[PDB]
RNA sequence: GGCGCGUUAACAAAGCGGUUAUGUAGCGGAUUGCAAAUCCGUCUAGUCCGGUUCGACUCCGGAACGCGCCUCCA
RNA sequence: GGCGACACACGUGCUACAAUGCCCACUACAAAGCGAUGCCACCCGGCAACGGGGAGCUAAUCGCAAAAAGGUGGGCCCAGUUCGGAUUGGGGUCUGCAACCCGACCCCAUGAAGCCGGAAUCGCUAGUAAUCGCGGAUCAGCCAUGCCGCGGUGAAUACG
RNA sequence: CGCCUCCUAAAAGGUAACGGAGGCGCCCAAAGGUCCCCUCAGGCGGGACGGAAAUCCGCCGGAGAGCGCAAGGGUAGAAGG
């Protein structure tokens, strides 16, 4: 992992956006590109849609997920299985 | 079941038997011998049971095992499997997850293989 | 009862490891068990062993809090 | 016609061992644009080649609308190219033929 | 009959409670316990060998009573049985066999089994008695991994009095019987 | 053997230092 | 129509009341410049309906289709 | 975002399947190279990865540096194991704007397949083959078990 | 082509057709005698492996089970175990 004794990461143009709407009466649905972010505390109860290349998912956040990044429920590659 | 619900070999070395319990690596064979004043180079063919509940006590207090190592990481795959994070994903469909290629190999994550005819 | 087809049960001094002792029947006048009734997890209320959690997973985190507002 | 299920009749041309391999090149060509229509496809007749082609391959294009689209297959395509059958590195021009026919009535047969 | 343990503890702490709980007229209204009836379907030695005079030296060995026979009622082929083959062993525990029984049973033998959460709530007759299964018999007190041969669980049938489930969850619990939910 | 990180070889072989092969 | 025989997998074709038939093909590998041949492995089943039996591809009854024989004296 | 996909199939390698071996402690003997937002001595915190300090060196001077097999002693006793190191969970380090896809390293736990490999098939004639460790280029970091090198130890057999 | 069961057979018996449907040419050394004991099928709930169905417990369940083999009659107040 991206080491402990620096910040826990957050593209800070999108915590910006969660916490901008904590004061404004959220919730909105916010389109991003930055998957390389950690959930935080501040994000439970939105809506992301977090880019995968081509298309943007919307991708609430729920409490058991704080760790993980963005970029993880947003996957990128279509598979079904074969055959 | 003699520690952690577990027999342990016999005729072997206490550090060595301790590995034979679900959740005690080397590091923690020796552990234990060390802050338990117990000779870890002799058989459990001659050791007395004070030393046996004293390892006893201290192994299952001092360390989840055997069940509670098996449930608590079988659940904690589960919360990935849960949310739809990648490794839950990747732990559903058998695929790897440290981010392995499979254009080949992964066998030991995905069986034996199923050869394909054409 | 039947004779001759039985194991005569006599008082037994049934062990566990927490020094617990239990006056019982048994077909064997003692027996050594390791985990009894008195010191078990599930037994003794919650004592609830080294998971006194509370997750702690995982917005408990809380390392950090730096990041601006 | 339009609407209905098709047949699709391909053929070795004039090439020999190459315009079979072709024709595999058009058979497979066949089948993924069906797939990318949504349309179901079925081998009824296939006569392989030992070096991987077909001297004939016929199957159905089975979906609403089959006819209406593969129809305008049905004719004569040629191939230029170095035959993985050459040697001499020369360019080779092979043929194979495409047949398209509209899936047909079973037609019970009684006395009038 | 001796004074057991676990009979002295019904007696003297588990009457009255329910008697308070429930409020029963008649000293033979308030539930008992009626026998405990356990069985090894063992059906593994249906053919396969002559198993089962292990299994009853053990199971008489925890319960103080040699068990008897169970047979196939009839013939199944999926299950590669004919009619009549011995596949099973039931034993039934009455009065202090039946006490001494569940005494080492709860006390020792409920604990020593691995990963135990506590009994299922649920498995209760819908008409007063309870049933529970086993996986091993090394859970047993008098069973050890050097007599042991094989890995042979069983069926446990508790049969009392009461007339429902709940003056029958009250009766086990009371006893010491750890329920999970 | 020389793939078994947790051995003074196996460090060895991936010349890494650790409680099992220290400098 | 009567009587006898049959229906098994990709094809041809057997045994069997409980059980990878087999040959060829097909499928993966080897070999070969490549294909064949050859070598190492491998594989998909019992026409439908109803009975008997613990259990039916296997036994019994019927249907369906196919084959073979007969249908003569007026 | 993907080039890192995965019903499958092939080539080149790594690591093994163990006792002429593994493990641990202790003690040896190289060569060739690299090194100023660089090598890093030495010390402290850290099980460690590393972090903090902090000499020397523009370098036959300072450092990378331990060479390793080996040598000595001790342990494991033939067990899918004190073989093997895959897989996964969890806890950390570092780089870099940023390690989810998708990095590397450490630590704890987890200890898989594999009992020497069918038809077949590759290399090598002497300091060679086998085995052993070491350096470099690229390079923030590294998916290197690759490549180009370096020395240590060191055979068998060639009738024809 | 002989024998058994049912129907046809018209409520005693009997009653035909190249009428409608089945079965027999065995078997059992206990599947026989007697004394003693025992009672099914099935449905629901409950119970490790264990399932529709193996064995165990509870409740309901007069006979729909069983009685070697066809059918009928008979049958647990036993002919069944
Ligand atoms: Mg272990
Ligand atoms: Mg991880
Ligand atoms: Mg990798
Ligand atoms: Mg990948
Ligand atoms: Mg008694
Ligand atoms: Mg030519
Ligand atoms: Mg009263
Ligand atoms: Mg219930
Ligand atoms: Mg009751
Ligand atoms: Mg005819
Ligand atoms: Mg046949
Ligand atoms: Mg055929
Ligand atoms: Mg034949
Ligand atoms: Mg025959
Ligand atoms: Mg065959
Ligand atoms: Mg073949
Ligand atoms: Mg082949
Ligand atoms: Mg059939
Ligand atoms: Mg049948
Ligand atoms: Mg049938
Ligand atoms: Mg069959
Ligand atoms: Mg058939
Ligand atoms: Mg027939
Ligand atoms: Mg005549
Ligand atoms: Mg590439
Ligand atoms: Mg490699
Ligand atoms: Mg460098
Ligand atoms: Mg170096
Ligand atoms: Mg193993
Ligand atoms: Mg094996
Ligand atoms: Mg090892
Ligand atoms: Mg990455
Ligand atoms: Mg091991
Ligand atoms: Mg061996
Ligand atoms: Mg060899
Ligand atoms: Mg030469
Ligand atoms: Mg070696
Ligand atoms: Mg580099
Ligand atoms: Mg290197
Ligand atoms: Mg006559
Ligand atoms: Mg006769
Ligand atoms: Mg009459
Ligand atoms: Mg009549
Ligand atoms: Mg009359
Ligand atoms: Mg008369
Ligand atoms: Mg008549
Ligand atoms: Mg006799
Ligand atoms: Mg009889
Ligand atoms: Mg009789
Ligand atoms: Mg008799
Ligand atoms: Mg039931
Ligand atoms: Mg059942
Ligand atoms: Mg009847
Ligand atoms: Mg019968
Ligand atoms: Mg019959
Ligand atoms: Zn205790």
């Amino acid at each position: 992992p991206r080491s402990l004794k620096k910040g826990v990461f957050v593209d800070d143009h999108l915590l910006e956006k969660v916490l901008e709407l904590n004061a404004k009466g959220e919730k909105r649905l916010i389109k991003t590109w930055s998957r390389r972010s950690t959930i935080v505390p501040e994000m439970v109860g939105h809506t992301i849609a977090v880019y995968n290349g081509k298309q943007h998912v919307p991708v609430y956040i729920t409490e058991n997920m704080v760790g993980h990044k963005l970029g993880e429920f947003a996957p990128t590659r279509t598979y079904r299985g074969h055959g | 079941a003699r520690i952690a619900g577990v027999e342990i070999p016999r005729n072997k070395r206490v550090d060595v038997a301790l590995t034979y319990i679900y959740g005690i690596g080397k590091a923690r064979a020796k552990e234990a011998l060390e802050k338990t004043g117990i000779n870890p180079a002799t058989r459990v063919k001659d050791l007395t049971e004070a030393e046996v509940v004293r390892l006893r006590e201290y192994v299952e207090n001092t360390w989840k095992l055997e069940g509670e190592l098996r449930a608590e990481v079988a659940a904690n795959i589960k919360r990935l499997m849960d949310i739809g994070c990648y490794r839950g994903l990747r732990h559903r469909r058998g695929l790897p997850v440290r981010g392995q290629r499979t254009r080949t190999n992964a066998r030991t994550r995905k069986g034996p293989r199923k050869t394909v005819a054409g | 009862m039947k004779e001759g087809i039985h194991p005569k049960l006599v008082p037994a001094r049934i062990i566990c490891g927490c020094g617990n002792v239990i006056e019982t029947y048994s077909t064997k006048p003692e027996i050594y068990v390791e985990v009894c009734s008195k010191c078990h997890p599930f037994y003794t209320g919650q004592q609830r062993f080294v998971d006194t959690e509370g997750r702690v997973e995982r917005f408990q985190r809380r390392y950090g809090d730096s990041y601006r507002k | 016609m339009d609407e209905r299920d098709a047949i699709v009749e391909i053929r070795a041309g004039t090439g020999g061992e190459e315009a079979a391999l072709f024709a595999r090149d058009l058979f497979n060509m066949y089948l993924r644009f069906a797939e990318e229509m949504g349309f179901e496809t079925e081998v009824l007749d296939s006569h392989p080649t030992d070096l991987g082609g077909f001297s004939k391959v016929v199957f159905e294009v089975r979906g609403p609308g089959a006819y209406g689209t593969f129809k305008y297959e049905s004719g004569v395509h040629r191939v230029q190219r170095v035959p993985v059958t050459e040697t001499q590195g020369r360019i080779h021009t092979s043929t194979a033929t495409v047949a398209v026919l509209p899936k047909a009535e079973e037609e019970d047969f009684a006395l009038n | 009959p001796l004074d057991v343990a676990l009979k002295r503890k019904y007696y003297e702490e588990v009457r009255p409670e329910l008697i308070r709980r429930f409020g029963y007229q008649n000293v033979w209204e308030v539930p008992r316990l009626e026998k405990v009836v356990i069985n090894q379907g063992l059906g593994e030695a249906k053919e396969d060998a002559r198993i089962l005079e292990k299994a009853a030296q053990e199971l008489a060995l925890i319960t103080g009573q040699k068990p008897a026979v169970t047979r196939a009622k009839k013939s199944i082929s999926n299950f590669k049985l004919r009619k009549g083959m011995p596949i099973g062993l039931r034993v039934t525990l009455r009065r202090d066999r039946m006490w001494i029984f569940l005494e080492k049973l709860l006390n020792v033998a409920l604990p020593r089994i691995r990963d135990f959460r506590g009994l299922n709530p649920n498995s209760f007759d819908g008409r007063g008695n309870y049933n529970l299964g086993l996986r091993e018999q090394l859970i047993f007190p008098e069973i050890t991994y050097d007599m042991v041969d094989a890995l042979r669980g069983m069926d446990i049938a508790v049969v009392t009095t009461a007339e429902t489930d709940e003056e029958a969850r009250a009766l086990l619990e009371l006893l010491g019987f750890p329920f999970r939910k | 053997g020389k793939g078994d990180r947790r051995t003074r070889r196996g460090k060895i072989w991936r010349g890494t230092y650790g409680k099992y092969r220290p400098r």
